[PDB]
C-alpha cells in the first residue's frame, strides 16, 4: 500500500547513478567472494534486498 | 602583345589562384574561429552549469 | 602544372593536418567529458557527506 | 577473520593529521623531497575507489 | 537576516557575467581584423583590372 | 612539411592533455581533501562534541 | 571440431580430458556459425532478438552494408564497425549531427566514398548496383554531402530515389587531382549545374541544398534557380564563394518577391554591383520570412549600402546581417544610423565588418547606436578610427597585435552589451567598473588587517 500512494516518492522507483555503481560493486564483490570460497558453504550476503 | 595580355593572362590565372588561396586561408580562419567559439562556448556552459 | 602540384598534395598535408586536429579535439573532449563525470560524481559524494556533517 | 568488502579513505588519507604537536624545530624543507612512489598515485587514480 | 549573506546567487552570477565579458574582450582583442585586410585585397583588385 | 605540421599538432594535443590531467587533478585534490573534511573530520567533529 | 577432439579422448580410453559442463550447448555452435556464416542466414527469421544482439556482438565488422542495413539496426554493433573502418580514417562520426544513429553515418559516409572511389558510374553494372543500394538505403537516407568531386554526377537519378534526404551538399573540387594543370579541374561547369538544379526541381521533402565553393556565376546560377523555382520544399540555400554577377542579384531579388518558405540565405563572395544591390534590397524591404541577408565579401559600394539601408526600411524580418567588406563609407553609416533609430528593427546579427568607416562619423553612429535596444552583437574591428599610440606600438611589436579592437569600437559594443543585458536583466561592471570593484576590494582588505595587528597586539600587555 506504501507504494499504492498516488505520488510515489521518485527516490523509491530509480536508485541514482551512483546507487547502481554501487550496486555495480556489490554484484562484483559477492563473484569475488563466490570465486574465492570454493570451500565454505553460501552464506547469503543479503546485500541487495527488495 | 599577346605575350603582355599573357603576361597578365599568365597574370591573370596566378591572380585567381592568389585570390583562390586568400579565399582557403580566410574559410579555413573562419572555421578555426567558429571551433574556438564552441571552445569558448562549451567552457562558459560548463562554468555556468558548476 | 607542378606549382598546382604543390597546391595539391599539399592537399595531402591538409586533409592529414585536419585528421590531427580533430583527432586531438575529439580525444580533449572524450578526456573533459570524463573529467566532468567524475567531477559531478564525487561532488555529489561531497554534498552527500556535508549534508551529513 | 572478518572481511571487509570496501576499502575506504578513512585509513589511507589519515596521515597528513598528525600535526597536532608542531610547535618543534622549522627543519629545512629541502631534505624532504622524498620520491613519492608513482605506484601509490597511479594505482589510486586507476583502481577508482567505489 | 544579513542582506550580503542571503543573497549569494545574485552576486556571483555577476561576478560570472564579468569574468564572461572579460574574457570576450582578451579573446576578441586579436581576431577577425585578417579577413579585413584580405577583402580590402580583393576589392581593391576588383576595382583595378 | 607533413612531418613537422604533424608532430606540432600531436605536441600541441599532448602539451593540452598534460594542462588538463593537471587542472582535473587539482580539482579532484580540491574535492577530496573538501570529503576528508566530512569523514575524518566527522569522526574527530563526534569525539570533540562527546568531549565537549 | 568437439568431435575431433571427443575421438582424440577416446582413442585411448584414458580419463575424460573434457568436462560435462565445459560442453557448449547447441545454442554457442549454433550461433558460431551464423556469426561466421551470416550469409547465409541474412535473416535470422522466428529468432529471438537476444541471440540476434549475441551474434552480432560476436560477429567481426566486415559484412555488407546492403546486408547489414535492412538486418541490422544495433547501435554498439555500428560503433564496432565505426571502429573497424574511420578509427583511424581522416575523421569519425559526430553523433549529434546524424540523427542520433551510428548506421546512418557510417552508411551516408561509405556512399560518399564509394561514389568518390567510383569511376566512371555510368558503367551498367555499376550503375544498376548503384541503383540497387539507393533503393535499400531509402529506408535510412537522411542526408546527401560530398565536397571536391571530381565526375559530372548526374544529380536527378540519384534523387529520384531519395525523397527523404534532409540536407544536400554538393560543391565542385578535384579530390583526386593528378600531376596535370587543369584549371578546368576546379570550377562547377554548365552540364552539371543545369542537372542539379533538374534535381533540385524534382525533389518534394529537401530542406537545405548548399552549392557553396562552386565558383557559381549568373549562367549557372540560371540553371540552379530554374531548378528551384517550381520546386515546392525549399527552405535553405547556400551561395556564398560563387561568381553571382549582376543577373544572379536581379534574379535574386525577383525570387525573394517570389519566395514564400526560404529561410536560410549565404550569397556572398560574389562580384555583384550596385543594380544587384538595389535589386536585393527592394526584394528584402517586401520580404517578410527571410532571416538573414548574406552580401559579405561584396563590392556593393557605399551607394548600394545606402539604397539597401533605404529599402529595409520596411522590412521587419531580416536580424541576421552579414554584409562585411561591400566598401560603404560615412553615407551608409549615417543611413544605418538613421535606420536604427527607428523602434520596428528586430535584427539579431549584425556583421558589417571589412569597411572603410572614419572617426568623422563618430557623432552619427553613437547617435544612431544610442538607439538601438533589441540588436544582440555586431562586428567592427578593423577600422581605421582613432587610434591610439600605444595601439600602434601594439600592431609594429606584434602583427597578430592588430586585431586590437579601437575604443570607439569597444565603446559601441559596450553601450549595445549594455542594452542587451539591462534587457536580459543584468548589471553591469566594465573596466571602469571593474577598477571601482578591485580597488574597493583592495582597501577593503588592507583596512582590515591593521584591526588583527591591534587586536592581536593587545594579548601581548
Amino acid at each position: 500500500e506504501f507504494k499504492e500512494q498516488e505520488n510515489i516518492p521518485r527516490q523509491y522507483i530509480e536508485n541514482s547513478p551512483k546507487e547502481e555503481l554501487v550496486l555495480e560493486h556489490v554484484i562484483q564483490f559477492k563473484r569475488q567472494f563466490q570465486y574465492q570460497l570454493y570451500y565454505e558453504d553460501k552464506r547469503d550476503l543479503f546485500l541487495y534486498p527488495k | 602583345e599577346a605575350f603582355i595580355q599573357m603576361l597578365d593572362k599568365n597574370l591573370d590565372e596566378a591572380e585567381d589562384q592568389f585570390q583562390i588561396a586568400l579565399r582557403n586561408h580566410l574559410i579555413h580562419i573562419e572555421n578555426l574561429m567558429q571551433l574556438q567559439e564552441a571552445r569558448m562556448r562549451g567552457l562558459a556552459e560548463e562554468f555556468n552549469r558548476d | 602544372v607542378y606549382k598546382q602540384k604543390i597546391k595539391h598534395l599539399l592537399f595531402q598535408n591538409q586533409d592529414q593536418q585536419s585528421e590531427l586536429k580533430k583527432d586531438v579535439e575529439v580525444t580533449l573532449k572524450q578526456l573533459e567529458d570524463q573529467h566532468r563525470i567524475k567531477s559531478r560524481e564525487l561532488k555529489t559524494d561531497v554534498r552527500s557527506l556535508k549534508v551529513t556533517k | 577473520n572478518w572481511e571487509y568488502v570496501m576499502l575506504d579513505t578513512l585509513l589511507f588519507n589519515k596521515g597528513n593529521g598528525n600535526d597536532e604537536e608542531g610547535n618543534e624545530n622549522i627543519d629545512d624543507p629541502l631534505n624532504k623531497q622524498a620520491q613519492r612512489d608513482p605506484e601509490q598515485e597511479q594505482l589510486q587514480d586507476i583502481a577508482q575507489l567505489l | 537576516m544579513n542582506p550580503s549573506q542571503t543573497q549569494k546567487g545574485k552576486i556571483q552570477i555577476q561576478v560570472s557575467r564579468g569574468s564572461i565579458d572579460l574574457l570576450v574582450r582578451t579573446m576578441y582583442e586579436d581576431i577577425n581584423n585578417i579577413k579585413l585586410k584580405n577583402e580590402r585585397f580583393q576589392k581593391k583588385k576588383r576595382a583595378e583590372d | 612539411e607533413q612531418e613537422k605540421s604533424n608532430l606540432n599538432i600531436e605536441d600541441d594535443g599532448k602539451k593540452a592533455k598534460e594542462k588538463e590531467d593537471a587542472y582535473f587533478e587539482d580539482i579532484t585534490k580540491n574535492m577530496k581533501q573538501l570529503k576528508t573534511q566530512l569523514k575524518s573530520e566527522y569522526l574527530e567533529k563526534e569525539k570533540a562534541n562527546i568531549q565537549q | 571440431m568437439l568431435a575431433k577432439k571427443l575421438a582424440l579422448a577416446r582413442s585411448q580410453g584414458k580419463p575424460d580430458p573434457f568436462k560435462k559442463d565445459e560442453f557448449p550447448l547447441l545454442q554457442h555452435i549454433a550461433v558460431e556459425v551464423v556469426s561466421q556464416n551470416y550469409i547465409l542466414y541474412p535473416d535470422l527469421k522466428g529468432v529471438p532478438e537476444n541471440v540476434r544482439d549475441t551474434i552480432i556482438s560476436k560477429i567481426t565488422t566486415d559484412l555488407d552494408i546492403l546486408t547489414m542495413a535492412p538486418n541490422i539496426d544495433q547501435e554498439s554493433f555500428w560503433q564496432r564497425a565505426c571502429k573497424n573502418r574511420w578509427e583511424k580514417s581522416q575523421k569519425s562520426i559526430n553523433i549529434e549531427e546524424h540523427g542520433r544513429s551510428w548506421k546512418v553515418a557510417y552508411l551516408e559516409r561509405y556512399m560518399e566514398e564509394f561514389l568518390t572511389n567510383i569511376q566512371n558510374a555510368d558503367d551498367p553494372n555499376k550503375k544498376q548496383i548503384l541503383q540497387a543500394e539507393l533503393k535499400a538505403a531509402a529506408s535510412w537516407i537522411h542526408t546527401l554531402n560530398l565536397q571536391n568531386i571530381n565526375q559530372n554526377i548526374d544529380i536527378d537519378f540519384i534523387c529520384k530515389y531519395l525523397p527523404l534526404l534532409t540536407s544536400l551538399t554538393l560543391t565542385y573540387g578535384t579530390k583526386y587531382s593528378g600531376m596535370d594543370y587543369n584549371k578546368q579541374s576546379v570550377g562547377m561547369k554548365l552540364s552539371e549545374a543545369a542537372n542539379l538544379g533538374e534535381a533540385i526541381k524534382n525533389c518534394y521533402s529537401l530542406l537545405s541544398l548548399n552549392i557553396s565553393a562552386n565558383m557559381i556565376d549568373d549562367d549557372l546560377l540560371r540553371f540552379i534557380m530554374a531548378g528551384v523555382n517550381m520546386n515546392i520544399s525549399l527552405i535553405e540555400l547556400n551561395l556564398s564563394h560563387n561568381k553571382i554577377e549582376d543577373q544572379g542579384a536581379r534574379r535574386i531579388a525577383k525570387f525573394l518577391m517570389r519566395n514564400e518558405i526560404l529561410l536560410y540565405l549565404n550569397l556572398g563572395n560574389n562580384l555583384i554591383g550596385y543594380e544587384g544591390s538595389r535589386y536585393l534590397a527592394q526584394a528584402l524591404k517586401v520580404n517578410k520570412n527571410l532571416q538573414s541577408l548574406n552580401l559579405k565579401l561584396n563590392n556593393l559600394g557605399d551607394k548600394a549600402g545606402k539604397k539597401l539601408f533605404q529599402d529595409l526600411m520596411l522590412n521587419k524580418t531580416l536580424l541576421e546581417l552579414d554584409v562585411s567588406g561591400n566598401q560603404f563609407e560615412f553615407e551608409t553609416a549615417l543611413k544605418l544610423s538613421d535606420y536604427v533609430a527607428d523602434s520596428m528593427c528586430g535584427l539579431k546579427v549584425l556583421n558589417i565588418a571589412n569597411n572603410d568607416f572614419n572617426d568623422s562619423c563618430y557623432e552619427n553612429l553613437k547617435t544612431g547606436f544610442t538607439k538601438n535596444y533589441s540588436l544582440a552583437k555586431l562586428d567592427l574591428r578593423g577600422n581605421k578610427f582613432s587610434k591610439t599610440q600605444e595601439e600602434k606600438e601594439q600592431e609594429l611589436k606584434d602583427p597578430f597585435r592588430m586585431f586590437n579592437l579601437s575604443q570607439t569600437e569597444k565603446e559601441l559594443t559596450q553601450i549595445i552589451i549594455r542594452h542587451d543585458l539591462t534587457a536580459q536583466k543584468i548589471q553591469f561592471f566594465s573596466e571602469s567598473d571593474l577598477d571601482k570593484i578591485k580597488q574597493l576590494k583592495e582597501l577593503q582588505g588592507a583596512k582590515q588587517e591593521p584591526e588583527k595587528v591591534i587586536q592581536q597586539d593587545q594579548n601581548k600587555e
